[PDB]
């Protein structure tokens, strides 16, 4: 392998796919034979050579490890640095890129471990992508909605209720102040609740609180199917009925059609919420699997508007927002991803959070974020309008605070507290439970180029 | 048990032995009888699931003669050594045939 | 917390469940009831809370229940969790929900050190709602006029830098050889260096050629994994347009939902459907973390195809589990359910992955006629060029297959029967130089007489 | 009931759809009360007059008894003579036509039994409906076929051949000498045997021996579906891939799937062979249900190319079925004259249990313009599918051969198979092996009213 | 009929389609041959076995008369309980599985009548069919209605 | 050394033409399997149909090797130009176990 795949002296091209994998050797191999049998297996598959290969340009047509790093810690690990040449790959194909670089080198016997931590997507091949139906600037113009992270409630329990139940919950949640609420991730068109009837009356639970409250409200219509004709049936009846969004599990359903999916949604107007769902069996173990920041930047490409993001949890959620995002290795950001103009997706909170989250959530991750409260709404003893009001209060009044120049997470308690003397639906739910560097380098950019 | 010999066929009455005189005289007068219309066809061999055989002269109206249709297949036949020779018998109630099949496989 | 409810060891499951069995390794502090009682309402009602809206639904019915607990042989560390789910709680004719709806949650716990889907029980009322194969095994076999063996396939390499010409050049040398297929590698797509229509065109014509010159049905198996469903469906509906037996996709990479579309079609169109496997082993390797291959064997099952790679006891476990009509339990092959398949028809069992003339014998004896043999540099690497090791490869199965149907133990005597066959084969010879049904069968037997008894 | 639908002096018009039931009254209810309450029941079905009725023609839009007689032979029962105005029904739809009579009145409670013997299809109704896709005489031509009855195969057994070792048993059957083989009518798509994979293997069979035998073959491929959409589509795949010919179960399937397969079979060029599936649950009983010889009518409306027919009533049916026109004649069960008009007839066909020792009473009673069918009696041949085809194609044409002669075949039945055996071994064999004016008229007919017109 | 299809030791699946005929049968004809009859006629009607049949698999693919009961107060007629396996029927089909259990028995001459009173669709075979389009309980929630019998009148 | 082309016909014709005694193994091999021998015959330039002349019937519940060896070697002497095919039913599986040119 070495003799081929191990080209120390190779500087990559901006064109290039980057890709760092550490990788767990057993105890007898060298990491530069590790190395280059890791882009020889995630590129052409063998180290032999047969007859047909001399057909062909062998010096273009491989992956290339170009340099090897030491783990801080796990002295039995390293990180590999491979190159790809950008014709490698379909354009315009996350399936293609993913296939390449894990469908076959995970099963490498001679690694204990193979973990794929970030890739770099050159932006000749971004350009190559759909990206964001719309991203962060479109969606808030469309659904008119500035100054302060999102507001969403998943509607639970995810089983045995009625459209018209379902519908109800909904309306009660939209009505108190949500700017949307969330199929489940396992709602699709179950006996108890078939799709078409739900889709019928979470928009009339829409249109009425809609009306009720004067702002716009939306629900994420979950269309994934068993079939790409289904999935799309589901996206277009969400259309005619007036939906603004819709929601797709994109890796349980798939690249193939997540990335169709996209494609249909900017053609049409339809707002898209990406739910992560088992990303936990991939991203998990810190020795073998793929990381989470790869998922983030496939899905980008790939397309989505909305994204469920759970210090590498801070680096991810710039890679999905922002324009420019430089290496830091702070933060497991191991290159440079550019995505010039292709557009950034909304971050997305979920899981377990209520009202005394509120000040820390606002200060992570910002104003271009959506805040997805499941029981912390539904859970509050005067039901779901009024624990809608009690997080809306408490988001707003944590906002107001952050632009007065407070430290919102240390002055948290006083800033809910003083805002629960005006708001009985707050005061009773605390008794019960990037950018600047991004445009700093388009300034400088603008004025002297390189 | 005894293996099945395969071959082509010609329709009605190719699953029997081929008909002397007297058998095709019987099958003309049944169509007289009938009404029918009889009528002579010719074809080569390779062409013989043609809808479209040569005709031969007209079809025989009015015709009473068994004898005369006889006749007529002889010359066919003679004029044509090579060819499958059809009597057909036109039924002009139905716009159909009454009857029809192969005096010579050529 | 979750014990209460989702702990049932009382509980029988109905024949109509879904039942999964996890092999949970948890946190020091936590004991095993509490563990496998929150996989269940992680997996099933995401939560321990009562809301208000629970009460407005039949909370005792709506819910995974976890109903017995095991240890595991040698490893105090980790036990079994087996999980009952009503049929009810899953969209019908859609792995797609029941796969979101087992694995999509539960796996970030952070009260479990590691969790792995050992094996999942589909019922037979929920196997009725899925398509399955397009064909399966015996109606492949008679669309394709091949039986008495194991089928023969060469992946072309390299899987980079060929036209479409040069490519379809190295499948026509294969095909004439006597190999039944070739296949387009996994990261076969649309590349710039050859574009798909093209690889389509050379391929289907080097498939004509070689099957004129043999007279034996060739194919080659085209892949159509693309970036969206309507780029997939083209692909697949051009390899119909020009007379292609079967075609390819990546089903994991791809995709769940346009691989259930794609078999669809293939049904639809009498198209037969190569599956690959690719990126299973981010998933199935990591014996603590993640989901068993037996378990992505079933779904590609009832998603549909007709040849799925497969690769000692679990891997014969997931074959059954793949081939055969109904398989019983069998813990020393990590069978952890009876599988009753019913009339779902069995998929091709494919073997790959640097294999050679010498390893005949035992592929032969291990995987039987109903499968499919992929050869890589085992049939590029002939010194005479790719039609010799395609025949070296043809004559050493055959051999081995006279061989064993003469009661030969043809792994015990491998090296006789490949020699004795070498004297009739230069290529062969020279290549050797540089290198379950019963059960499913007898069940149906018994099941006829007595049924239900 | 009586004062307003028994019209004794109501002469039929001739756009009149009449109606013959044979009613079995309770015990306490005169025969012209009774009469009138089933024509009522099968047209208003009023049981309280109201306002709304007031503004309708009352007079005209309803069924009106207008005869009664006596049952020949049974003092209980009596037949009801009824018409029906033109206009009561949607034009072309047997389904309404059907509906209109039979959905309502089975179940009235007043009456001990009810029986449907016949139905008038008036001419100016007959024009409305689309008919035979091709009829007789088109399936003749198209088919190349003439001068001896048709001769078929239904493959066996029913259940567990795959596609094609199913294909096999056709391509046997139809190279030995049989036109047609046939899907068995529960035959449609099952697991064993997916319905396009027996699509391909059928019409390969089809195709060898076709070119092995210079005979045109088909084969009949049920398309019996669950939905219209799934119907459609299995008839359109056996039309890509070259099938001549199709199958519908039409009772069980319906009358809507198959009015409208029958026009897709004509716009299509297909042939249609209709199988009767069910009709035994309808027909059997001779006192309450629809007789066979309305359902052979509402078939040749419907559309269909071959239909399943099975003493007097049977001939009668067979009649209804090809012929132009049929004259009234109770003793076979036909209660009114039928014009058909234009209006193409239909293969009759024979099957059920019969071999070669059946062949000469087949042909005598069936005639020509038949298809005979056999089940077991082919498949049985202790040769083969190939030489038990052979022998009942050598039975069949000698069974002609010998009426053509003059020969009182069904006498001579005996003899004639046994001069014909002498040539072939595999009827003399099959021998050893198993035990034992309708035309004229209709043409006399249309002669008449050609020269005289009304007379 | 009665040696391959008279099964009174067999004990119904849970997949299998049932089946119960009552049967009045013709005075010379006993009740174990008339089950078995109807079982035969209503799933291989077969008049005489032949080669075809040794090509498949005769023991799976057949109903199958498990069970004969009396009719209470009719000495003359009986019931027959017949067991179908799942895989005799096209999926999703009630034209095919009404085909199939009464398209050809009905006429049986060897019987004087036959009513076919009741059929056991198992589960695995409902999860086929499409069902309602909607259902009570949808209706009442898209109409809006709860409480109290719906009401209709037919228009005369 | 160049690879020699020719026709072909599926299992076992990359082997040896088979005498009689390689010929009996499959049939007996067959019959232990509970297979059904079947006889097959069809002109060469026909050999890639999928339906070739049966050659009388299956041979049910046959375990005599011999008999079978007789019909084929009967089929070829009323067929010597056709090839002869023999073929192994499998009920079950509703398929070929076995499927093989014995005269090419």
């Amino acid at each position: 392998y070495r003799q081929t795949y191990w080209m120390p002296e190779y500087t990559p091209l901006d064109s290039d796919i980057l890709a760092c994998f550490k990788i767990t050797p057993q105890p007898g191999v060298d990491r530069e034979e590790a190395a280059a049998a890791v882009a020889a297996e995630s590129s052409t598959g063998t180290w032999t050579t047969v007859w047909t290969d001399l057909l062909t340009d062998m010096d273009y047509y491989k992956g290339r490890a170009y340099r090897i790093e030491d783990v801080p810690g796990d002295d039995a690990a390293f990180y590999a640095f491979i190159a790809y040449p950008i014709d490698l790959f379909e354009e315009g194909s996350v399936v293609n890129v993913f296939t390449s670089l894990v469908g076959n080198v995970f099963g490498f016997k001679a690694v204990r471990g193979l973990r794929l931590e970030d890739v770099r997507f050159p932006l000749a091949y971004v350009k190559t992508c759909g990206g964001p139906p719309h991203g962060i600037q479109v969606e808030r113009d469309k659904m008119n909605k500035y100054g302060r992270p999102l507001l969403g409630c998943t509607i639970k329990p995810k089983l045995g209720l009625s459209a018209k139940n379902y519908g109800r919950a909904v309306y009660e949640c939209l009505r108190g102040g949500l700017d949307f609420t969330k199929d489940d991730e396992n709602i699709n068109s179950q006996p108890f609740m078939r799709w078409r009837d739900r889709f019928l009356f979470v928009q009339d639970a829409t249109e009425t609180a809609e009306a009720q409250t004067g702002e716009r409200k939306g629900h994420y219509l979950n269309v994934t199917a068993p079939t790409p004709e289904e999935m799309y049936k589901r996206a277009e009846f969400a259309k005619e009925i007036g939906a603004p969004i819709i929601m797709h599990d994109y890796i349980t359903g798939g690249f193939t059609a997540n990335t169709g999916l996209a494609k249909w949604c900017q053609d049409n107007g339809v707002l898209l919420h990406i739910h992560r769902a088992m990303h936990a069996v991939i991203d998990r173990n810190p020795n073998h699997g793929i990381h989470f920041r790869v998922l983030t930047k496939i899905l980008r490409l790939s397309g989505g508007d909305h994204l469920h993001t759970g210090a590498s949890t801070l680096g991810w959620i710039d890679l999905l927002r922002e324009s420019f995002i430089p290496e830091d290795r702070s933060r497991g950001i191991f290159f440079d991803q550019d995505w010039g103009s292709m557009p950034g997706v909304f971050a997305v909170a979920s899981g377990g959070i209520h009202v005394w989250h509120m000040p820390a959530l606002v200060n992570i991750f910002g104003d271009d974020s959506v805040l997805q409260f499941g029981g912390g709404t539904l859970g509050h003893p005067w039901g779901n309008a009024a624990g809608a009001a009690a997080n809306r209060v408490a988001l707003e009044a944590c906002v107001e605070a952050r632009n007065q120049g407070r430290d919102i997470e240390k002055e948290g308690k006083e800033i809910l507290t003083a805002a629960a003397q005006h708001s009985p639906e707050l005061k009773i739910a605390m008794e019960t439970w990037g950018r600047d560097l991004a445009r700093a380098r388009r300034e400088a950019l603008s004025q002297q180029g390189k | 048990m005894q293996d099945y010999k395969q071959s082509l066929k010609y329709e009605t009455f190719s699953y029997l032995p081929p008909m002397n005189a007297e058998r095709i005289r019987a099958q003309i007068k049944y169509a007289i009888a009938q009404g029918w219309s009889p009528g002579i066809e010719h074809v080569e061999v390779k062409n013989s699931m043609n809808q479209y055989w040569y005709m031969w002269k007209l079809p025989f109206f009015g015709e009473q003669n068994v004898d005369n249709v006889l006749a007529e297949i002889e010359a066919c036949r003679s004029a044509y050594p090579t060819h499958q020779v059809k009597l057909v018998a036109y039924d002009n109630y139905a716009q159909s045939l009454g009857l029809a099949f192969v005096v010579y496989r050529g």
